[PDB]
């Protein structure tokens, strides 16, 4: 009735799944960008339109740090312009200074262990496995679940599916 | 006790009797305690710390210059040889290799040189050191620059 139904907004769903995790690290390739390798970033960078709503709700609630392995300086610029093209930077949300770049996969583990987020989002299983010892929660984004994930490493096909639903 | 005051007077004199361009170092002797100093150092050019200003706290012992001063970062800094949570610095001239030949100014210069030329060994920040030892210089510069922009630019 007026008194006995309910319906949550996307922000409430995202914040619920975050489970008070107000500091988050997340890679770029595949999970936020359509590109799937640093070599592609030398040609173009494109924010996934399907990740945008959930991504913005995360930035309003959580301190967010994006990070990615790149091969040159021009790739960094292409990435930053892509994030801006999609409006990912907002007052009260993500700032351009909190987008990090490295040259090695394991370099991301150094970023995360320094930042000590509540959540890390990645696709490399060796990184998720290595960080489960240190990071409270992780989302491992993959097509198929690894045969073995840590009990504090959750798996899904996309950021928007895991945090954007219940 | 009076020898320390004489030495600290030569150093207070020298930091006042200078208007040199490129004041990469600015030692500020304290109002009421001659043995408490603060320094402002500019991040060295061509490093991820360029454009930042870092505050150093000096605690001078009374046997100074025969005993090294206690120096630490008050500004947060991402560096292999600086403990991120405490600002403590791993530099041998502040510990074993101290000599009365050193001064507060030259200590600031050694710190600036350390910022420009880290030592991935002797690490107080293993994540910062791991990035350098593993060859991920872009990653080190990226995170060191972020912290410079977020913590060392007022």
């Amino acid at each position: 009735q007026f008194f006995q139904p309910v319906k949550p907004t996307l922000g409430q769903i995202v914040r619920q799944k975050l489970s008070e995790g107000r500091k988050v690290t997340c890679r770029l390739l595949g999970v936020i960008l359509e590109e799937t390798s640093p070599e592609e970033l030398q040609k173009q960078a494109t924010v996934r339109s399907s990740v945008l709503e959930v991504l913005l709700e995360i930035t309003k609630y959580s301190d967010l740090y994006l990070m990615e392995r790149v091969l040159d300086d021009e790739s960094e610029a292409k990435v930053l312009q892509a994030l801006e093209n999609a409006g990912v930077f907002t007052s009260g949300g993500l700032v351009k200074d909190k987008v990090l770049f490295c040259s090695t996969e394991i370099g991301r583990t150094s970023f995360v262990r320094q930042l000590e987020p509540d959540w890390h989002i990645d696709t490399n299983p060796e990184i998720s496995t290595q960080l489960a010892r240190f990071i409270k929660y992780q989302l491992h984004v993959a097509t198929v679940k690894p045969e073995r994930t840590a009990p504090n490493v959750f798996t899904s096909q996309s950021i928007e599916q895991f945090f954007g639903s219940v | 006790m009076q020898a320390s005051r004489a030495r600290l007077f030569k150093e207070y004199k020298e930091v006042q009797r200078e208007k040199v361009a490129d004041p990469d170092i600015q030692l500020i002797c304290d109002d009421t305690n001659i043995f408490k100093w603060t320094a402002l150092i500019k991040g060295p050019s061509e490093t991820p710390y360029e454009g930042g200003v870092f505050q150093l706290a000096f605690s001078v012992p009374e046997p100074y210059p025969l005993q090294p001063p206690q120096v630490r970062f008050l500004t947060k800094i991402f560096h292999p040889n600086v403990h991120f949570k405490t600002g403590e610095i791993c530099l041998d001239i502040l510990k074993n290799a101290w000599s009365p030949a050193w001064t507060l100014q030259s200590v600031c210069r050694a710190i600036i040189a350390l910022m420009a030329h880290p030592e991935p060994d002797s690490p107080l920040n293993c994540d910062s050191g791991n990035l350098l030892r593993s060859g991920d210089v872009r990653g080190f510069n990226s995170m060191a620059q972020m912290y410079t922009r977020l913590a060392a630019m007022p």
